[PDB]
């Protein structure tokens, strides 16, 4: 599965 | 920006066989960025129905796919993979060696 | 031993439109799922036979979190389209590969995730999975963000986590196929190039996984000049395929011998010319 929706800006 | 030129192997699934149905591969690999063009040619004419793989890439970042038709070889016909890309001043040909 | 590896690509389209967005997904070398923003579908698509078993409760989620990753790198390439100090007239492309690999008792062994900008180094996670290194001053802002957003922490839960169980869960499905060793399949050619000289090829066929390695020895002693090695391709039915070949005195062909080894050998493998 991928990694979760919550991801970090750059 | 670096851009990286597409390396380009045209080969057969299985050992060629003439009047036995086969699949014809073209694998470009090692380039960047990720648009292009490839042409599977019969006779130096442009083969209709080609499919690729899905777009990935390699551990330093360059992309590579597969280009395949289904084809039957014959003693008589050539085929080759033309391949476009940003990095190319012109279309680069390779011929299907069937030892290659 | 085994591993999991997504791989996302963003390219921005000055004269075009959005972003296009293509992500992969492999269980070792077998791809089992892709995402592309400008198909008709806007689903994670199913790309191995052993996934199609997955209900439509996972292909909502695995759609919904490709999707917000995509919203995420539409931003993220206007924001180091800043950093960089570059135009909106041109092309620019964001790749993150991640995944984990689990032993054969399907226990964590290491997790990796790497960003990169226009095919270069950007920011990667550190192998303890607490701390990134940054390719230079841009990537530095990107870095800050992520230790004050405590992002590390979030990464390490899902690569310990989420990552191995379905990766083993990916195995046991998918056993008939993803747990297979084909050998490769060897042969010989020979073609004089000239009245003195001539070419030996040496051919491995039908083979999975993708690791192989082919050497030309002369006498024992390894070879390097006067050889050309092939990149390993896919033959497109799941199996992978390369030749070694080297250019010898004609009449001297005895003297080479080439060597295969691979997962699915139990003894290396010698070939020489009849």
């Amino acid at each position: 599965v991928v990694v979760g929706a919550g991801g970090v800006g750059k | 920006m670096i851009q990286r030129t597409p390396k380009i192997q045209v080969y057969s699934r299985h050992p060629a066989e003439n009047g036995k149905s086969n699949f014809l591969n073209c694998y470009v690999s090692g380039f960047h960025p990720s648009d292009i063009e490839v042409d599977l040619l019969k006779n130096g004419e442009r083969i209709e129905k080609v499919e690729h793989s899905d777009l990935s890439f390699s551990k330093d970042w360059s992309f590579y796919l597969l280009y395949y038709t289904e084809f039957t070889p014959t003693e008589k016909d050539e085929y080759a993979c033309r391949v476009n890309h940003v990095t190319l001043s012109q279309p680069k040909i390779v011929k299907w060696d069937r030892d290659m | 031993s085994h591993s999991m590896r997504y791989f996302y690509t963003s390219v921005s389209r000055p004269g075009r439109g959005e972003p296009r967005f293509i992500a992969v997904g492999y269980v070792d070398d077998t791809q089992f799922v892709r995402f592309d923003s400008d198909a008709a579908s806007q689903r994670m698509e199913p790309r191995a036979p052993w996934i199609e078993q997955e209900g439509p409760e996972y292909w909502d989620q695995e759609t919904r979190n490709v999707k917000a990753q995509s919203q995420t790198d539409r931003v993220d390439l206007g924001t180091l389209r800043g950093y960089y100090n570059q135009s909106e007239d041109g092309s620019h492309t964001i790749q993150i590969m991640y995944g984990c690999d689990v032993g054969p008792d399907g226990r964590f062994l290491r997790g990796y995730r790497q960003d990169a900008y226009d095919g270069k180094d950007y920011i990667a996670l550190n192998e303890d999975l607490r701390s990134w290194t940054a390719a230079d001053m841009a990537a530095q802002i990107t870095k800050r963000k992520w230790e004050a957003a405590h992002a590390a922490e979030q990464q390490r839960a899902y690569l310990e986590g989420r990552c191995v169980e379905w990766l083993r869960r990916y195995l046991e499905n998918g056993k008939e196929t993803l747990q297979r060793t084909d050998p490769p399949k060897t042969h010989m050619t020979h073609h004089p190039i000239s009245d003195h000289e001539a070419t030996l090829r040496c051919w491995a066929l039908g083979f999975y996984p993708a690791e192989i390695t082919l050497t030309w020895q002369r006498d024992g002693e390894d070879q390097t000049q006067d050889t050309e090695l092939v990149e390993t391709r896919p033959a497109g039915d799941g199996t992978f395929q390369k030749w070694a070949a080297v250019v010898v005195p004609s009449g001297e062909e005895q003297r080479y011998t080439c060597h295969v080894q691979h997962e699915g050998l139990p003894k290396p493998l010698t070939l020489r010319w009849e």
